């Protein structure tokens, strides 16, 4: 059903894109993390202009079509309610995370050995602190 | 007499029947299954097998031939037997005629998976032979067999009683002759852009 | 002065089985890593702008919904699976579509349809009688409704 | 004609070992590998069931050229 | 309660097969060693329709981590010799008894999905010709 | 600077005898003759033809198929009509007029290539057909006693039901044959009024 402006990848082209496409999301705000982090300026779809370093802020005024930088909205939204400072560093942390998962698909790690990998030492670096 | 609610498939539906008393001419055939399509074309092979039962009239309902390719090779001999015996012009579209009736146990023989190099062949050996005697004896029933099974050749379709109606042969050979003699007589068309 | 089709050709013969076989294909690997507990999810994104993830393949192929005729005869047996069953939903396509696949060099070889779908029909027979062999009901086994249990 | 026959018998006879052709090397290989293919493994057995399988492509290919069909004679042969 | 659970969706079905590839593996095994009565074109029919089965058992060690080249080289040497109910752990990659670990499948499921994916591919094979008209 | 001429009527799309015409209006049916030769028979294959409706119909009958499918050939619309024929006055040989009428004007070529007449090709079948239909009256065997029994109708209806999702012929006609017997009226030494009807049946489905 509408082959025509459809777009597919699997088990090929996917895995390397989903890595790049978070990457250029979570690029915007690398340089606002931090008190010293700069600001940007923000234009509502009304004609509003606003200047903030918040993440959230930030990320909340983006509507996109990236399949994969909406995982990083859905995100934001319980980081909100269950923190709230979470906003600019979980995202950039969870962009280095796939950007150390592409090097080991080139590897060879299967995807969900990366997954078991993060969550087991997710786990051990709980104890050390 | 009787007006129920019975569960057909799964849900409740309200059934209207009776046993004896007012005899009606209607009847109903319930059908069950899982898959949609199926049962479309079940319907459908219905509907062309009662239609078959209003060929049994009067107009030669009874009458029967042994169908699956077993006529249709026996006719070829019989025009070929007549190509022969009336001469003039006429010799070259009776034989062509009578090659006509070739694709019906060739499109069997395709639509089996079977070689058209093997079936064709052994309906020609089966159909023709040798009888010592004026009365041609033995098998005229050999058509073309269903197989994906069992062992070699072809057999008598008279074991599974299968044949073909009279009424639909001998009804289809003049439709199948006018609709050839019409675009036959047809040499030029007039036609516009759709 | 009605085109029902409004002047669109398609090709036929045994090369149209050919191109309903690249379908299952693209059905089928598309579920592919759907398949176990541990399989990965299809993101879908419908022109509704409704995004949803889910890892049930039923509701991936009703959100689809392929207008593909040899495609959606795959949903519509995942329907019915999910439905009178409920498990194996996912499991039921890539079988059919891998058997879809064994028959793309049967063609190539000159073997005819028909005796590929009557070569299949006799291995379920054969299949289906070996499974109520395997299965494993036992009364006079020396167990009960709760020791077995 | 005689020297032509001969030499076909007295060639034949020369080398005191030989082995039935027409397919029987070829598809007594396939049987004899495919049982060995489970006693080794280790990524292998596919190479080991693809390099069975290839050998029948010779008694295959003489069915083409001799009108038989090449997948009842080919799939009973190795049947037999 | 986990005990629970387990004994009531195995109680609701009375009809239960080994899970794990085990069941798999022995359709998988037995329609080639059929095949030699079912000698001719039927026999290279069914041949690959036993290696069509071996898609279920791959796909579900690929999403898993587990590489399906060694798996499915010792399950069938493990399979074939000794004991029919070795499996594969789903835990641990290596060759074991699912009916051991009691890790078991109903029937019906792979009964239904059997009869449901042979008759979708008799209907997709028997079609030489597809019409769409628009509207 | 390429002028035109041998079309004095209108702008349209002409076809004429000196450009092969009776082989074109042949070459058009065998387009659709090659999906009738796969149906007819137990072993026949069935076609996907998705309605205007937006509804996918698969079905091996090709008098159904043909009222589906977009005909722009007026030559196709002959065996069409004569489909209906096959259809509406009979209950059997919808798939078999589509195959017959399709070959004899492909053995016809033959006579065309001869340089035959077609006026001679038309009388020599007109000839041959007076000859097969005095041998199908000697081509019958047995005879139906019309009886109307359970088993008698079993010999009848199964053929019928035959050519169509084979291997169910044995118990749809069990279905059909407890039908009919309803349908029809008990009488003896009657045959002048007709008795069965075809709307007298409504089937009805449920998954």
């Amino acid at each position: 059903k509408d082959q025509g402006n459809k777009k597919r990848q699997h088990g090929l082209e996917a895995k390397k894109s989903h890595i790049l496409a978070a990457r250029s999301v979570a690029s915007i705000i690398k340089t606002s993390l931090g008190p010293r982090g700069l600001d940007k300026i923000l234009i509502s779809p009304d004609g509003e202009i606003t200047i903030t370093n918040d993440g959230a802020t930030i990320l909340s005024q983006m509507e996109l079509d990236n399949e994969i930088a909406k995982l990083l909205v859905q995100l934001s939204k319980s980081q909100d309610d269950e923190i709230g400072d979470g906003t600019t560093g979980v995202v950039v942390l969870a962009s280095a995370l796939l950007d150390q998962a592409l090097e080991l698909i080139q590897k060879g790690i299967h995807p969900i050995k990366i997954a078991n990998g993060f969550d087991e030492a997710a786990k051990l670096a709980i104890s050390k602190l | 007499e009787t007006v129920k609610t019975m569960e057909i498939g799964g849900d409740r539906v309200t059934v209207f029947k009776q046993e004896q008393g007012e005899i009606s001419r209607t009847s109903t055939i319930i059908l069950r299954g899982a898959t949609q399509n199926n049962l479309d074309d079940i319907e459908r092979a219905i509907d062309d097998g009662v239609a078959a039962v209003k060929g049994l009239m009067k107009p030669s309902g009874g009458k029967l031939l042994p169908g699956a390719g077993a006529t249709e090779i026996e006719l070829i001999s019989r025009i070929t037997k007549y190509g022969e015996r009336t001469p003039g012009l006429l010799q070259l579209a009776i034989k062509q005629f009578a090659v006509a009736f070739e694709v019906v146990p060739r499109t069997l023989a395709e639509t089996a998976g079977l070689d058209v190099n093997e079936v064709l062949p052994n309906l020609y050996a089966a159909h023709n032979v040798t009888e010592p005697g004026a009365v041609k004896t033995d098998h005229l029933y050999k058509g073309v067999d269903i197989d994906g099974e069992s062992d070699e050749g072809v057999k008598d379709i008279r074991e599974e009683n299968i044949y073909d109606m009279l009424a639909t042969k001998k009804f289809a050979i003049n439709v199948a002759t006018e609709a050839a003699t019409t675009v036959l007589s047809i040499d030029q068309i007039i036609m516009a852009k759709k | 002065i009605v085109v029902l089709k409004e002047g669109t050709d398609a090709s036929q013969g045994k090369g149209q089985i050919i191109s309903n076989i690249n379908a299952c294909v693209a059905v089928q690997e598309a579920l592919k890593p759907t398949l176990g507990p541990l399989g990965s999810d299809i993101l879908i994104v419908t022109s509704n702008q409704k995004t949803t993830i889910s890892n049930d393949g039923a509701t991936i192929l009703k959100l689809l919904d392929v207008v593909h005729p040899a495609a959606k005869t795959l949903v519509d047996i995942s329907r019915a699976q999910d439905a009178e069953v409920g498990d194996g939903t996912t499991s039921v396509t890539i079988l059919a579509g891998e058997l879809m696949k064994e028959a793309k060099p049967f063609l190539e070889e000159g073997i005819s349809s028909h005796l590929i779908m009557k070569g299949y029909r006799k291995a379920v027979s054969l299949a289906v009688e070996k499974i109520n062999e395997l299965a494993v009901d036992i009364t006079s086994e020396k167990s009960s409704g709760r020791e077995l249990l | 004609s005689l020297h032509d026959s001969l030499s076909v018998v007295k060639r034949t006879l020369e080398s005191g070992n030989v082995v039935p052709g027409g397919g029987c090397v070829e598809a007594a290989l396939n049987i004899y590998l495919d049982n060995f293919a489970t006693t080794v493994g280790s990524r292998e057995q596919l190479a080991i069931a693809e390099f069975a399988a290839a050998l029948l492509i010779i008694p295959k290919t003489l069915a083409v050229n001799a009108a038989k069909d090449s997948s009842e004679l080919v799939a009973k042969l190795r049947s037999y | 309660h986990d005990a629970i659970m387990i004994v009531k969706r195995a109680l609701q079905n009375k009809l239960i097969v080994a899970g794990g590839g085990a069941t798999e593996m022995e359709v998988s095994k037995c329609l080639r060693d059929y095949s030699k009565t079912i000698a001719g074109k039927q026999q290279m029919i069914i041949n690959a329709f036993a290696k069509a089965l071996e898609v279920i058992p791959r796909q579900l060690c690929e999403n898993a981590g587990f590489d399906a080249i060694e798996i499915l080289n010792k399950l069938r040497l493990a399979h074939s010799k000794g004991e029919k109910w070795y499996g594969v752990v789903f835990e641990t990659e290596n060759i074991g008894d699912n009916f051991a670990k009691f890790v078991w499948e109903p029937a019906l499921v792979k009964i239904n999905a059997l009869n449901s994916a042979t008759e979708a591919t008799n209907l997709i094979l028997s079609v030489d010709e597809t019409i769409t008209n628009k509207g | 600077q390429n002028p035109n001429a041998g079309l004095f009527k209108q702008g349209y799309n002409s076809y004429s005898n000196a450009d092969g015409q009776i082989i074109k209006s042949i070459a058009a049916i065998r387009e659709l003759h090659q999906m009738c030769l796969t149906s007819m028979g137990p072993c026949g294959r069935n076609k996907i033809i998705v309605n205007h409706l937006g509804k996918i119909i698969i079905t091996n009958d090709a008098a159904t198929m043909l009222r589906e499918l977009d005909i722009v050939h007026p030559a196709v619309k002959v065996l069409v009509m004569a489909t209906e024929q096959q259809k509406i006055d009979m209950g059997d040989g919808t798939n078999l007029v589509m195959i017959l009428a399709g070959e004899l004007l492909n053995v016809s070529e033959k006579l065309i290539s001869m340089g035959l007449s077609a006026v001679e090709i038309i009388q020599g079948y007109n000839m041959a057909r007076k000859f097969t239909l005095k041998e199908l009256d000697e081509m019958v065997v047995g005879e139906i006693t019309d009886k109307n029994d359970k088993n008698e109708l079993l010999k009848m209806i199964k053929p019928v039901i035959s050519s169509k999702k084979y291997g169910s012929e044995d118990i749809l006609s069990e279905l059909v044959s407890e039908a009919v017997s309803h349908v029809l009226p008990v009488a003896q030494q009657a045959g002048e009024i007709p008795y069965f009807n075809v709307d007298s049946i409504r089937v009805v489905k449920i998954m």
